[PDB]
């Protein structure tokens, strides 16, 4: 399928506020449609994949 | 006592039906600007029982999701709460919008609103009081009243701004038979009695709350009446002692230690009549970072054992100190479509 980037693998060694941060930028890349998003089951992991409004890497996007 | 999770269907922004949660004993909800974290503060209003004249909305059908436009998504729509007690199994209330119509729920049992808040009242949730719910600028208001705005709102609180009319009109009666007297003083203790049951509990508290919001030992906050034998009938003054300065009055403290002063009022009054959890929408609005980190770990330390938090926050200084983070995002549509994440923060460190 398509890319497709895991928030708890990429807060892996992050403190607390680097992870919410991280889930932050979550809502609002959702919120500009760069990134589409899934979280199955409550605090399971959340998955973004690409949105309409950006193209490029979502593994550079997230670095 | 624990508000436990929230499932919504169709009900404002929220489209479709979600759950909301689980919470833990701090969550935060967060989420760039949008409609939908105050949609999930008017859910938690509704479930518990909130008229809809004070819902920003004028009929019950407009809380269906996009019948402000003239589209709603469904007949029905619903907000249900599971609640959980210690020593209990959860309960689940649930206010469904059948038609023009509410359907009140507890366990899938419909009953009417009269026993529905007296079940709620039972568990200490006031829908009249609305002693669950910090407004936005509730902070900022307290901070502004003067001694006098004071004693008025502890009438309020207290129901004994409601013999406020039977006591001047037995007084009217004892000022011109030497028994109108007696029964002037029979309504002048009830006032006064009513009035200390509440005040003396919310003074008692507030020295403690002041020292935790100050985390300062040296911290202390005075609440007195001005006329301690009739307190109704003049203002209520509020003296701290902040740290490292000396005893002054509220209205003449530093910017950032007036608002704390006022958070501290503003919680002592809420120790009054207590809810087990506390919807906080963004009290965190008049902090700055000399007091931000202080107020959010008291609320932090405070849920643990005192209420459940759930705060609505946008400064990260507040919201990180959560144990849950809700996210709430927009989805493109029609109308204004809010959905939630969830994450929890404890798998992090600091």
């Amino acid at each position: 399928g398509a890319e497709s980037i895991s928030l708890l693998e990429l807060c892996r060694n992050t403190n607390r506020k680097q992870a919410a941060a991280k889930f932050y930028s979550f809502l609002v890349l959702k919120k500009q449609q760069a990134i589409e998003l899934t979280q199955e089951e409550p605090y399971s992991d959340i998955i973004a994949t690409p949105g309409p409004r950006f193209h490029g890497s979502l593994e550079v996007l997230f670095q | 006592g624990f508000l436990k999770l929230i499932e919504i269907e169709n009900f404002k922004s929220y489209k479709g039906r979600q759950i909301i949660g689980p919470f833990q004993r701090f969550t935060a909800i967060i989420g760039p600007n949008g409609s939908g974290k105050s949609n999930l503060m008017d859910a938690i209003s509704f479930v518990l029982g909130e008229k809809t004249s004070n819902l920003r909305v004028k009929t019950l059908r407009d809380l269906i999701h996009g019948a402000p436009v003239g589209k709603p998504a469904a007949n029905r729509a619903f907000v249900s709460m599971v609640y959980s007690e210690e020593g209990a199994e959860d309960r689940t209330f649930a206010r469904v919008i059948v038609g023009g119509s509410s359907e009140y729920k507890i366990n899938n049992k419909v009953v009417q609103l009269h026993e529905y808040s007296e079940e709620l009242e039972k568990l200490g949730i006031l829908i009249k009081a609305r002693n669950f719910l910090v407004f936005q600028g509730a902070v900022e208001s307290i901070a502004m009243k003067n001694p006098k705005e004071r004693t008025a709102l502890f009438e309020e609180i207290s129901r004994s701004g409601e013999l406020a009319q039977e006591y001047d009109k037995r007084k009217k009666e004892m000022v011109k038979a030497k028994k109108a007297k007696q029964a002037f003083e029979q309504i002048k203790k009830e006032r006064f009695d009513r009035f200390n049951a509440c005040f003396e509990s919310v003074a008692t508290n507030i020295d403690e709350i002041y020292k935790a919001l100050s985390r300062n030992s040296s911290a202390q906050a005075f609440l007195g009446p001005e006329n301690p034998e009739e307190p109704y009938l003049d203002g209520i003054n509020y003296n701290c002692v902040a740290p490292g300065k000396r005893f002054r009055p509220m209205d003449n403290l530093s910017g950032g230690e007036k608002t704390v002063a006022a958070l501290a009022l503003l919680f002592a009054i809420h120790s009054y009549k207590p809810a087990p959890f506390f919807v906080l929408d963004q009290i965190d609005a008049a902090l700055d970072n000399t007091n931000i980190g202080k107020v959010a770990n008291y609320i932090k330390e405070q849920s643990t054992c005192n209420f459940q938090a759930i705060v609505i926050s946008l400064k990260e200084e507040f919201y990180t100190k959560a144990e849950s983070l809700i996210g709430v995002y927009p989805e493109q549509g029609d109308c204004v479509i809010s959905k939630v994440l969830t994450f929890d923060l404890t798998k992090y460190p600091d």
